[PDB]
């Protein structure tokens, strides 16, 4: 831990990651789509706010009941954005 | 006192972005994961750079230019830069042994910086994307 | 260059949110409008109250305090407070003097802080809120 | 119609549109003003909430068939910025 | 200036201000506008944009010691809105 | 009832992004007046087309070409557009006659959009974006 | 979609604000630590009072009516709940089986609502304040 950490987990304790595909694993193909529309505005624990939805959304053997819920922890002290660089 | 006060990213360079593969001790790499890890190590250093991050990327196959490249990494100032992002990227499905390094790697990764060692970054944003099982 | 960039709120005072009624010169008047002034008047000072604001109410139909309060609004100054807020309000389907009266005052209202002719509102946000027919 | 640095003029009807009359409750423009300070007011930023004031304003109706004369009317008001920031009113 | 439902009237000077002249690069009001569209025109709402051009517009001088004719004066965009939703130009799927 | 709700940004086509810039009765044409106009034109035409605007560009000075060009934007349906773009381009320092002339114009151009004259661009943003000087 | 999603709040009630405090096996309670445990129950009980909550305090001395107070809270329906919010308020440089007493109270609170077998808070805020050592 330490100040002005963002810790970003793929998957919260007591839930199960999915499979890496082709295409790559959900969590960074979501994370990387929402980087790509809303990076360079929303408040980046927004945007990691909405891939913790996406995610959670997504799903796929008899353990059915199942979705992958990933985690932010937060040590910032201010919001963060990255607005286009001069 | 401003309750929307934003981290002052107004800095000559915006960062490096750590993209850090996870490797050594997994048997039997399917193709698949080959190619999504592939797709997850390309997918974030396009959408970093987009962002302005000089993206970096290595992993742990090799002992000794693993050695180099933190070392390369742990005397970088970050005094002209917005914020520090490291990914960890590990795969799926593996063995015992493979996640416990996986935890000392992570460990690692966020010891260097954490309390306030790199004192270049003090103040400013520590982003760290985990991805293990 | 900050593209959330925000005016500057951290003044001592919010600032005097005026509420103006054109009432001289409308003979008509009836239970309905007669009491929706009422209500619009004090819905508008609750709620600027509640954002801080000092309400500071009167009308046109004493021509002597009118020039008195024209006078003190022109000359009050504004260094302690962030913004101002002006309301007029005027009634609908009134006579040709009436609406007639009610573009002149319009424009010598806005016209006491137009350019930049209030030194210390220079920078701040002038807001106007306008009904009228 | 002259103005100034950091003006904001915010109108209860456009040009070509109509004002519903005064009510007990006050007016249309007004109360939902009113309504949307009282919810947003110390979080939005205001032409933002301005724009909700034009979205709730310009979907009143009356009651068509009551008064079948006020068909084709309503009201949409409309706002001129010339601010040069974005404005909040945080709680000071 | 009769305009309807959902306009969006964006004007390059406000009554009562200057507009500078012409040059090779073109103009304050579309040079900025079109710095502004390019940098940020496919992530930030519309309306706020348009009060980013109106700042970095109403910022913008010229040497005084060279014309000091034109002193004293400022171009002030302006913008009125009869919109009822925020305005977003993200790239078409 | 939402305060964060945006404008149905997902139809085919972004829509038209029309440019017009006013030529007619304006003489002494300066060197840097003709490339500053042909700069606006140009960086208007990049940067629209780029967030997916179909840009149309047309001026004033042949008169045929403008009635076939304004009953064109007339009878143009956008029921597959987000929205409608419309820049009016003009020169400062223009003659009594070209200032006139431009509010016409403008009037005109606006006019056809006014009241909810176009169905297809009902509940759609009409962005009109003028620069004039008298 | 859309990233302006807020979790829907229209319902009729708020939801309850549950305030636990850690008493049990601490043995040495000195002034500043009554006053401030009591300071910091009753500013939480204003604020979240004032927000729409249902404050209900208690502690865990007394044994008997702590497992009636657990079982209280297990059987609500918050169908026509908003969200529900849980603050966990606990001593510092306390004994060693009081800092124990705390984690299992904790897992045990937590739990309640964590395998998602609150079937009436699906898809609502669970919010948790933590306050140990």
């Amino acid at each position: 831990a330490g100040a002005d950490f963002l810790m970003c987990y793929s998957v919260a304790e007591g839930y199960y990651s999915h499979r890496e595909t082709v295409n790559g694993s959900w969590y960074i193909q979501d994370l990387c789509e929402m980087l790509g529309k809303y990076g360079s505005s929303l408040e980046f624990t927004e945007l990691l706010t909405l891939v913790n939805r996406k995610v959670s959304q997504r799903r796929v053997p008899s353990a059915i009941g199942k979705k992958q819920v990933p985690c932010f922890a937060s040590m910032l002290t201010k919001k963060l954005h990255f607005f286009p660089k001069s | 006192f401003d309750p929307a006060e934003k981290y002052k990213m107004d800095h000559r360079r915006r960062g490096i972005a750590l993209i850090f593969n996870h490797e050594r001790f997994f048997w039997h790499l399917t193709l698949p994961e080959r190619r999504g890890t592939c797709a997850d190590r390309d997918n974030l250093t396009r959408r970093f750079s987009d962002l302005g991050f000089e993206v970096k990327c290595f992993n742990d196959l090799k002992a000794e230019e693993l050695l180099l490249k933190i070392h390369e990494v742990s005397t970088v100032s970050h005094a002209d830069a917005d914020c520090f992002v490291c990914v960890f990227l590990s795969h799926g499905e593996g063995n015992h042994i493979y996640a416990y390094d996986a935890k000392i790697e992570i460990q690692t990764l966020t010891g260097l910086f954490k309390g306030d060692k790199c004192h270049s970054l003090v103040g400013k944003p520590k982003i760290f994307i985990i991805q293990a099982c």
